[PDB]
RNA sequence: UGACUGCUCCCUAGCAUGCUACUACCG
RNA sequence: GCGGUAGUAGCAUGCUAGGGAGCAG
């Protein structure tokens, strides 16, 4: 009920009871922000509401105090005292104020229902407790939304890949996949029992998630809703290059894992944050596995954002780096459990951000910041403390699930404050060494965002084919399904032998279902499936509409498969920027 | 106190009154001097109480409030304290021995008098005198509860070590006499 | 009464709190469900959850008061000191707690020497002193309850005395009230074990809200709750050279114990007139008012007191229980009849039979009261007037019939062996009959285990009326204790009062124009606490010079004996304050330079601000 | 509690809040201190602050003593006299005070950092008892300017007379030869344990 | 390490009531 | 000419709250 306000710093005792968050605001600051705005509630240490008996008013400008409580004009005594006066509200700490300017853009954070694009301009415009608490309030109302969804009432299961499952009355079909996890939980007398951890394929029920339970009678499955705790630390810590390398010890010999390693840690082990901009298949794995061993004697984290992004997270720390130099951290959902649970002392803690074992470091690697906000670079720098730290991923890739915005695409000076951080005055690291690739991401990407830093390593043979064909979108849920692919698939196949074995990147999820279920063709998640590409990958049309298609969604696509990339061109894409090859359909 | 609503008007009142009588002028003007500042000073009379009164009232509703807020702030940590001391003594409970005499009781309950007879690992003895001694604790292991135990330490009344040869008949008056026995329980 | 006999066969381990485990967040606890008494058989729980999220305050306050958790998590205890059942040991050491002296004042002794006092054969010596006590005395005073036996009672009797307490406690009002009523004084001390780890009382009084109270008291009329007392040792002065022992009670049993007893107890000490003067003053002529109520109308007036051996640690279990019945009888609105028992077994729980915290180790109780409970002194009230009825009964049901003179008194004895051995159901009449027999010819005035009887003597001589021999039979036979008679006196001249009552002597002076009774004390306590003090309370009089105002408040009444040194007492205490204010008025002149002014100070060593303290007109 | 102001001559209870050694110094005497300088806090056998719960004062100049306690100026129950007033400030040994002619013995020595040749130069010229207020503040100086550099230790351990040191967070490092001894302390988990003396040059 | 009640004395702060006094308004 | 009302000062009375101390069971 004390605290400091979140614009001045100063001791108060305040609550402003119109935000969703309850912000500790300043006596000044809490006029300012009751009078230019209808947020007309205020929590002390009892609550600004009027107390006479039959009496109902819940405001602050409109009550007077009276004895020890709190009246009205309705019901003040002969002695009287109005709260709302001086333009300073009555609380503790009322003479050591200063008050603040930044009321404004304040307001507007706070009276922003997250809508248009400006909602992100201001979000990421501001001073930085303001970031932290638009951030806070975005997955608060974003949360809320998904939360306001029925409950799946299920009574009985054929079979596995097959369910019968029955949303609320008056309650659309929530989101598909797995990047809205269906994690419930049902009853047998008297509390709750465990379900599984799963995700839905169609509507036909395939089951894409990791374990499989007796499911039948009373079974609630919900998309879990998460009281979000406050935030502590900022999202980023202002850098500074050191002299000394203090705890850091540049081996004798050279852990010759890569051969710039060495220029790597030459520049990370002074200055309090790196990143690690990395191209896909571009050095974006084991420059930290390297790492590992060149900087022996020191403590290394490892994270990233989902617990699906796991793979070069988990492989080569066992694969090359000593058996017990590493530890595992996992919930107990389903991921891989390679390393040791239960170990408090080790050098390589390898999890995601979800729940760590509390402690400081002095490095860190941190994957994926594509799809990063500002409230996972706090929480990670809350959570870790440390002297120097990378944050893998890169501006071309995807954003987050940021369903709130409808109108404008979030782009990537838009992502969080360390993605446009290094793209104002530049990034910490820049590769241009492409592992196993031909040119034609070269090429692509070069000329598009990575300015051809990087280019030709592998030949480019032109065997990707990207073809005239359009398309038709048709609606009608919130998945679509798209006639020329029922009939371009095969259309597609019908003489060309080589991308028979190819993934389907799924703009729409239910077209993919579909396609599985007609022809046949493995699913492949758009946001969270980068490194699980095979060497072979079919671009599809499956959109015309700005789903999916104005810079930052197949830059990371167009790597997905090494020599035959089957780009077709669907809609106002970059058509006349390359050269591709093409063969057209009889 | 100086700077009220009604001061401006009560001095500057007072002010012309008083230069009027100083002008010297007839009667009249001293009359309307004395009614006019007689009322301006009745009026200033209510404006000087009525805030004085409110200020004290504000004053003792932020008291109020402050020592509300301390006892709350009093509050949170001994409820911090309480469940750290229950979850620390929770650590000590040898999950096994309870649980396998939990498990043959008929509907789960069981006396708790028999708990530390069956279930603890550690035994305390306190003798008064060597004629006791003799006959409870003699030797290095003795029997007691239907259990065997053997001696790990012996300390005396000023918390000292003692060594078992040189307790005997002979040397027991030189001995602070409460002494406290130590023991495990065997096998 | 059955259960009683019936308990002393079986073992005793199986008796006390019974434990079960219990789920918060998937961690197993070890919690008490229920309780298995030797007087009121099984009793288990109404409200008892296994599976529970993250428990609230009220809950934690109530897991953290019961022994179960402290005894399943400390070392098996085996005490060859005592006799009394052990439990367990709470720590790896064994605590021994000394008694430390008293601080001399030397000023204060040499003063009254230069004034002819303490000279060989006189009839004033020091015999109140601080006495030291060495390690282990905690647990051989603990060791006393081997005087508690089971004890079973003539069922057929104690209904029928219990009739006649009830009939006596009937002026008064009671029952329940809530949490916003409860009045307590010096919030400022202990509140048992393991609270006092975290703070005293306020603490718990602060941190807890009116609900939460109301809450955790409707707790306990469906569920019991067993705690700990923690006994510790006192620090005072005294005339024998025994350690005094006082039990702390847990906060959780005190908070409850005041909602349910409070407006019952403020209503006993507020009435004037009654057998019971728990409330009355000795000053402004209340102890003549006192005298002259004993006195009544009895018609060949004797006075009579009595002494109870070993009154605490050898009461049975029955007339604890019957005194708990009694005083519970005031809820017959505001309870229902499960609410009654829970209350009744949650008292025995907490007060008469429990784990008390001696040293570092955990004990079990026999029996007996505990002394310092919520309701100590009206419980002794009613056990004293329940031991003086029974002695009436058994006085007048042992007399020959065939001798007695008087046909009233012969058919009155007729009614009550039929009202005791061949009725069934309470007979309102002859209860209130005997209890008008009883005022009339046998008055008393009982202030908590200490009485003054004013009784018809020639009755007595006949035996219609209890004597001292009855008393002492009554007491061997229902309290396991020998009553010597040289412990009780007797007075046959009602000029001079009783000879002792609450530590004071009587003396029937003459003040205005009529005459007065007036109590004083022993001058050797006076003076004991004159010269031994604890350090920094004395041995500098200037720094307080109240303790001695009040002193010589108590010592008053000392010049209106015959004897001389009496009144040279109070003399001595006047000349002492005086002293001590030129002391301080002078010693601070000295030094600094701050003048001080004798305005309205000479009024305490001059005899008229301590004479009006015993003249009848009630100020302040 | 009552120690000894000496150029004035004054036994005294009051101190200065914020100083070198919580100098002693009489009523006109702290007087001359607080007006000479900024000090404006001072200490007696009580400390002198509002009592009302939740208030806070450190200023003395506009304190007031009320009933048997002292309040303040923003928070005013004013029924009372001022603490600071006619000369003086009030405590014991308000009459037997004297004063001091040279005001500015402690507003000249007392108020800089203690490490100019301006210290010394003036405690030359000083008493016995001025000169020995001068000696202990010097000692106490150079502690409490001793007690703001790092601590070293040893963290990984090589051979002996040849090892590893890391230091402190981002204070500076004393002189280098032995003239400071590096005889710290060992902690196992909460306690000291024994280390022995060092020196690192 | 300091239990439950009862009574009494001293000091300060607030509230209510009453007595007297000094100005002012009204009839 | 008498009364009413509004502040201000001194004095007395009983409660509530805080602190220090004494006795009794
Ligand atoms: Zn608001
Ligand atoms: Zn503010
Ligand atoms: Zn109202
Ligand atoms: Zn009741
Ligand atoms: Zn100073
Ligand atoms: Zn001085
Ligand atoms: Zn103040």
């Amino acid at each position: 009920a004390v605290g400091a306000c979140v614009l001045c710093n100063s001791q108060t005792s305040l609550r402003c009871g119109a935000c969703i968050r309850r912000p500790f605001l300043c006596c000044k600051c809490c006029y300012d922000h009751v009078i230019s705005t209808s947020h007309k509630l205020v929590l002390s240490v009892n609550p600004y509401v009027c107390n006479a008996p039959g009496c109902d008013v819940t405001d602050v400008t409109q009550l007077y105090l009276g004895g020890m409580s709190y009246y009205c004009k309705s019901h003040k005594p002969p002695i009287s005292f109005p709260l709302c006066a001086n333009g300073q509200v009555f609380g503790l700490y009322k003479n050591t104020c200063v008050g603040s300017d930044n009321v404004t853009d304040f307001n507007a954070i706070a009276t922003c229902d997250w809508t248009n694009a400006g909602d992100y301009i201001l979000a990421n415009t501001c001073t930085e407790r303001l970031k932290l608490f638009a951030a806070e309030t975005l997955k608060a109302t974003e949360e809320t939304f998904k939360l306001s969804y029925g409950i799946a009432t299920v009574r009985e299961v054929l079979s596995d890949r097959e369910l019968h499952l029955s949303w609320e009355v008056g309650k659309p079909r929530p989101p598909l996949n797995r990047n809205y996890v269906f994690t419930g939980y049902r009853v047998t007398k008297n509390s709750k029992v465990q379900i599984g951890e799963y995700t839905f394929e169609k509507g036909a029920v395939v089951y894409r998630g990791t374990t499989t339970y007796k499911l039948n009678v009373g079974d609630y499955f919900v998309l879990t809703s998460h009281t979000v705790m406050p935030l502590s630390a900022p999202t980023l810590v202002p850098q500074e290059h050191y002299v000394r390398i203090t705890g850091l010890y540049p081996t004798l010999n050279i852990s010759d894992e890569f051969s710039s390693n060495v220029a790597n840690y030459q520049k990370v082990g002074m200055q309090k944050y790196s990143t690690l901009q990395g191209p896909p298949g571009t050095g974006k794995s084991h420059f930290a596995i390297g790492l590992a061993l060149y900087y022996p004697s020191a403590r290394i984290v490892y994270t990233a954002c989902s617990h699906a992004a796991v793979d070069a997270l988990c492989e080569k720390a066992l694969k090359y780096l000593p058996i017990d130099k590493c530890s595992r951290i996992i919930p107990a959902v389903e991921c891989f459990d390679k390393f040791k649970v239960n170990s408090t002392l080790e050098q390589y803690v390898f999890c995601t951000v979800n729940a760590l074992p509390e402690t400081t470091a002095d490095i860190v690697v941190f994957d994926e910041i594509s799809m990063a906000t500002n409230y996972d670079l706090s929480v990670v720098n809350a959570r870790l403390r440390a002297k120097h730290y990378v944050y893998i991923g890169d501006p071309a890739q995807l954003p987050a699930p940021r369903t709130l915005l409808t109108k404008g695409t979030l782009e990537p000076e838009y992502f969080n404050s360390v993605c446009r951080l290094m793209k104002t005055i530049g990034p910490d690291m820049f590769l241009g060494t492409c592992r196993r690739c031909p040119a034609e991401i070269v090429d692509t990407v070069s000329a598009l965002v990575y300015d051809n830093k990087l280019k030709a390593h592998k030949d480019k043979s032109a065997q990707c084919f990207k073809m005239f064909y359009k398309g038709v979108i048709t609606h009608d849920v919130s998945s679509a399904i798209n006639r020329p692919q029922i009939g371009v698939v095969r259309e597609f196949l019908t003489r060309n032998p080589a991308w028979r074995k190819a993934v389907f990147i799924s703009p729409y999820n239910s077209q993919n279902a579909v396609a599985s279920k007609i022809l046949g063709l493995p699913t492949q998640t758009v946001d969270s499936s980068q490194g699980s590409e095979y060497d072979y990958v079919i671009f599809t049309q499956t959109t015309e509409t700005a789903h999916s298609c104005n810079v930052n969604r197949f830059n990371v696509a167009i790597t997905r498969a090494k020599v035959g990339i089957l780009c077709i061109m669907s809609d106002r894409d970059l058509y006349d920027k390359l050269q591709f090859t093409s063969l057209e359909i009889p | 106190f100086s700077s009220l609503p009604s001061y401006a008007a009560f001095a500057t009142a007072q002010e012309a009154y008083e230069q009027a009588v100083a002008n010297g002028d007839s009667e009249v003007v001293l009359k309307k001097l004395k009614k006019s500042l007689n009322v301006a000073k009745s009026e200033f009379d209510r404006d000087a109480a009525m805030q004085r009164k409110l200020e004290k009232m504000a004053d003792q509703a932020m008291t109020q409030m402050y020592k509300q807020a301390r006892s709350e702030d009093k509050r949170a940590k001994v409820t911090s304290a309480m469940q750290t001391m229950l979850f620390t003594m929770l650590r000590k409970l040898d999950n096994d021995a309870l649980n396998n005499i939990i498990n043959n009781a008929r509907d789960g309950c069981v006396p708790l008098n028999i708990i530390p007879l069956t279930t603890a690992a550690k035994l305390m003895v306190v003798i008064p005198d060597y004629n006791t001694y003799k006959n409870t604790c003699d030797g290095t292991t003795f029997t007691y509860a239907s259990a065997l135990w053997e001696i790990q330490q012996v300390v005396d009344a000023d918390s000292k070590i003692v060594q078992l040869s040189e307790i005997s008949m002979d040397n027991s008056p030189n001995l602070a006499w409460p002494l406290i026995v130590t023991a495990l329980r065997a096998n | 009464n059955f259960n009683v006999l019936f308990s002393t066969v079986f073992p005793p381990t199986s008796f006390g709190p019974l434990v079960r485990k219990i789920f918060v967040d998937g961690v197993p606890f070890v919690v008490s469900t229920g309780y298995h008494f030797r007087e009121l058989g099984v009793v288990h729980n109404q409200d008892v959850n296994l599976h529970s999220s993250r428990l609230s305050f009220k809950e934690l306050l109530v897991y953290a008061a019961d022994p179960a958790m402290h005894a399943a998590s400390g070392n098996l205890l085996l005490d060859k000191r005592t006799t009394c059942f052990s439990v367990a040991a709470l720590t790896n050491n064994v605590a021994f707690q000394t008694v430390k002296p008293g601080n001399f004042n030397k000023d204060f002794y040499d003063f009254a020497v230069s004034k002819g006092f303490f000279k060989e054969g006189s009839s004033v010596e020091l015999k109140h002193f601080f006495f030291a006590q060495d390690g282990n005395a905690a647990i051989s005073d603990y060791d006393y309850y081997r005087y508690n036996l089971p004890t079973m009672c003539d069922i057929r009797q104690l209904l029928f005395v219990v009739e006649v307490v009830d009939k006596y406690f009937d002026c008064y009002d009671g029952g329940c009230i809530n949490a916003n009523q409860v009045i307590v004084n010096n919030l400022d001390k202990s509140a048992g074990f393991p609270f006092n780890k975290w703070g005293k009382a306020r603490l718990y009084y602060d941190s807890m809200s009116y609900e939460d109270q109301d809450a955790l008291f409707a707790y306990t009329k469906r569920n019991v709750i067993p705690t700990i007392t923690q006994m510790n040792l006192k620090y005072a002065i005294s005339a024998k050279n025994r350690a005094r022992t006082v039990a702390g009670v847990s906060i959780c049993s005190t908070m409850t114990n005041r909602q349910f007893h409070q407006k019952l107890l403020k209503s006993i000490a507020a009435t004037r007139g009654a057998t019971v003067v728990i409330g009355t003053s000795k000053f402004y002529g209340g102890w003549h008012n006192m005298l002259k109520t004993v006195y009544s109308d009895v018609e060949n007036p004797h006075l009579m007191g009595w002494d109870y051996p070993k009154c605490d640690r050898a009461m049975p279990n029955m007339l604890r229980i019957m005194a708990s019945l009694v005083l519970a009888r005031k809820h017959t609105t505001c309870c229902s009849l499960s609410h009654r028992f829970y209350r009744l077994a949650n008292e025995c729980a907490q007060v008469l039979s429990e784990m008390v915290m001696c040293g570092g180790s955990l004990y079990v109780k026999p029996g007996g009261t505990s002394s310092g409970d919520a309701t100590t002194a009206y419980a002794n009230s009613v056990f004293n007037i329940c031991q003086a009825v029974t002695a009436n009964v058994n006085a007048l049901l042992s007399t020959d019939g065939n001798k007695i003179a008087d046909k009233y008194v012969r058919n009155l004895q007729h009614r009550l062996y039929e009202c005791l051995y061949r009725n069934r159901d309470v007979d309102t009449d002859f209860v209130n009959e005997f209890y008008a027999y009883l005022r009339k010819h046998f008055s008393m005035m009982i202030l908590s285990d200490d009485a003054v009887v004013c009784f018809n003597s020639t009755y007595a001589s006949q035996g219609l009326v209890a004597s001292i021999k009855n008393f002492k039979s009554v007491l061997y036979y229902q309290n396991n204790v020998f009553m010597s008679e040289a412990k009780c006196w007797t007075e046959t001249d009602l000029t001079k009062g009783p000879h002792e009552f609450c530590s004071q002597h009587t003396m029937l002076v003459k003040q205005g124009d009529d005459y007065v009774y007036l109590p004083y004390p022993d001058p050797s306590r006076i003076l004991g606490a004159g010269c031994f003090v604890d350090d920094i309370v004395k041995t500098d009089g200037t720094l307080m010079i109240e303790r001695f105002v009040s002193l010589a408040i108590d010592a008053y009444p000392l010049t209106k004996h015959p004897n001389q040194e009496y009144a040279d007492v109070f003399h001595l205490y006047l000349q002492y304050i005086r002293k001590l204010h030129d002391e301080l008025t002078g010693h601070m002149l000295d030094m600094y330079s701050v003048m001080l002014t004798n305005d309205n100070t000479s009024r305490y060593w001059e005899p008229e601000f301590y004479e009006a303290m015993y003249t009848p007109h009630t100020v302040l």
